[PDB]
């Protein structure tokens, strides 16, 4: 993406400041929640029964840890993301058959609970420029699809 | 909001389906396929070259669905209490993808009803899509 | 469609917005707008610079009008009748840019809310926005 | 936009058989009949209380011809849709105000009335061709928002 210098450097300096692995677990938890339909994959993961069992979900967590980890690395190719971000692109769509809709519902769920852990440090311009990233790495995930 | 001229638009455009239903559901589904790859993600399960059977298959109960829809344009909710309960719990069909079929529905009665597809029919048309896309995610959550 | 329990939901966290509402009201748009560039196109006649009176005055109606909803909640489409009309006949936004706002007001109301933007909470206030934005454009065509 | 040669070929061999006048006019007036909200730009325009009234309005009619005209020329510059729009971009966003949205719903009933014009030979794979397109140009007139 084409963040401007002061728009990438907000990013990464909010960046330095996230406990990946709790904001992994809460994002994905978060998207489970607010949005059901997105548990079709999850199946597998037990009980997805009610907003605590989601949450508390030992699998919801490790995955959200794997997804926010892959994430994190894609921060330091900015510059680069379809490249960064292809062959789980091509995964995605062959393999685990997850409709790109989904990365776009994670993303603006991501910049919600990144808005309730840092209350009035995430200032609107903040939000554009995590904005553009939700949007550039959810672009980068669908662009193999076929 | 289906005024009685809509409801009109859409049991007269309906009614020139007529028997042809079941084959322009099959070739909405085929448009939608080959326009919108990423809703190709729902039927993994699916030989979804041209002319497979299992499209032409699905094309047939999506179009009967319709036509019960149609049936009961004044009471679509309870009509498709089934289908809402089936896509919002079992299928979990994103939200989004209900208006790419329903474009792709238009397209394929377009392309089929050159006299009957007016711009007022048009419009019709557009807004029962829409409801029947309301009801069918009416209780995802 | 709204449970008892989004109600209760709403309600709680709305209570808490409290004095606030018009202040978060103000921060929803500002973050709409450097965000969703796009949406400026409705408001070309605007002052739209940081803390202008005119974002102020305008994030208060906008705070108010979530006020009323909230309040009558068991009827949003005789409570923001007026609402609906200014929309779908003089102001005339496209619909996708409800999901904009929405967003951005769940995002503002997170920011403020540490204690009260739980799961659960976030799930209802999410559909609560969903259903004031169907209600707004319900008049549309 | 990336065409495989026999989209390329699709979407030439079809444009050729286009009345552009009669096209743009007819997919102008479907646009404020289906989507009426879209009136909001044409206040000066006349009559456009009925289909009817929409339809026959010679302004509506002539807007309709000047509008897939320069649709007609990204046709041209399929490998360069941004820079053929750039300057229309401009104007779109800076004099005229239109939400970048509208291009999109004009894209789809400029769809429908191919299908409707062509019948039969708006093939499946024809439509899919045309859909990446009418996606590059609203997104070729989007690109300069600001
Ligand atoms: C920022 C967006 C995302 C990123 C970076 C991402 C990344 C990953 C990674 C790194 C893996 C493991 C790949 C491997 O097994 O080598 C994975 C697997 C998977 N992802 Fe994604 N993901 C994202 C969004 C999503 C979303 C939104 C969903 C569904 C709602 C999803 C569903 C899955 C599933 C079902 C698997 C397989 C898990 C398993 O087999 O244990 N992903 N993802
Ligand atoms: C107008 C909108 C729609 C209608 C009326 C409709 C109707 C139906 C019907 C009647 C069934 C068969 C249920 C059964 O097996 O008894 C079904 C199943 C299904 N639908 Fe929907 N549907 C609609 C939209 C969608 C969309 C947009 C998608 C995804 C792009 C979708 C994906 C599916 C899938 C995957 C199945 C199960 C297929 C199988 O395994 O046989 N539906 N739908
Ligand atoms: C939760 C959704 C919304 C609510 C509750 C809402 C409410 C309101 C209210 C209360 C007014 C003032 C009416 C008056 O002054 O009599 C208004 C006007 C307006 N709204 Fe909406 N609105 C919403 C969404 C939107 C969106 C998404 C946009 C465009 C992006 C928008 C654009 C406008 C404009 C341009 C005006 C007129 C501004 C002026 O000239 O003062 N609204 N809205
Ligand atoms: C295919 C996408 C489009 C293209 C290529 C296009 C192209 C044009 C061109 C060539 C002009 C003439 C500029 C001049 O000489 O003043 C124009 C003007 C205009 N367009 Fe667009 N247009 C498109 C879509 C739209 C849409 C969807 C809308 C709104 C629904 C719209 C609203 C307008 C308006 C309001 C004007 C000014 C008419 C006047 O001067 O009163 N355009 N456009």
């Amino acid at each position: 993406v084409h963040l401007t210098p002061e728009e990438k450097s907000a990013v990464t300096a909010l960046w330095g400041k996230v406990n990946v692995d709790e904001v992994g677990g809460e994002a994905l938890g978060r998207l489970l929640v607010v949005y059901p339909w997105t548990q079709r994959f999850f199946e597998s993961f037990g009980d997805l029964s009610t907003p605590d069992a989601v949450m508390g979900n030992p699998k919801v967590k490790a995955h959200g840890k794997k997804v926010l980890g892959a994430f994190s690395d894609g921060l330091a190719h900015l510059d680069n993301l379809k490249g960064t971000f292809a062959t789980l692109s091509e995964l995605h769509c062959d393999k685990l058959h997850v409709d790109p809709e989904n990365f776009r519902l994670l993303g603006n769920v991501l910049v919600c609970v990144l808005a309730h852990h840092f209350g009035k440090e995430f200032t609107p311009p903040v939000q554009a420029a995590y904005q553009k990233v939700v949007a550039g790495v959810a672009n980068a995930l669908a662009h193999k699809y076929h | 909001m289906l005024s009685p001229a809509d409801k009109t638009n859409v049991k007269a455009a309906w009614g020139k389906v007529g028997a042809h239903a079941g084959e322009y559901g099959a070739e909405a589904l085929e448009r939608m396929f080959l326009s919108f790859p990423t809703t190709k993600t729902y039927f993994p399960h699916f030989d979804l070259s041209h002319g497979s059977a299992q499209v032409k298959g699905h094309g047939k109960k999506v179009a009967d669905a319709l036509t019960n829809a149609v049936a009961h344009v004044d009471d679509m909710p309870n009509a498709l209490s089934a289908l809402s309960d089936l896509h919002a719990h079992k299928l979990r069909v994103d939200p989004v993808n209900f208006k790419l079929l329903s474009h792709c529905l238009l397209v394929t009665l377009a392309a089929h009803l050159p006299a009957e597809f007016t711009p007022a029919v048009h419009a019709s048309l557009d807004k029962f899509l829409a409801s029947v896309s309301t009801v069918l995610t009416s209780k995802y959550r």
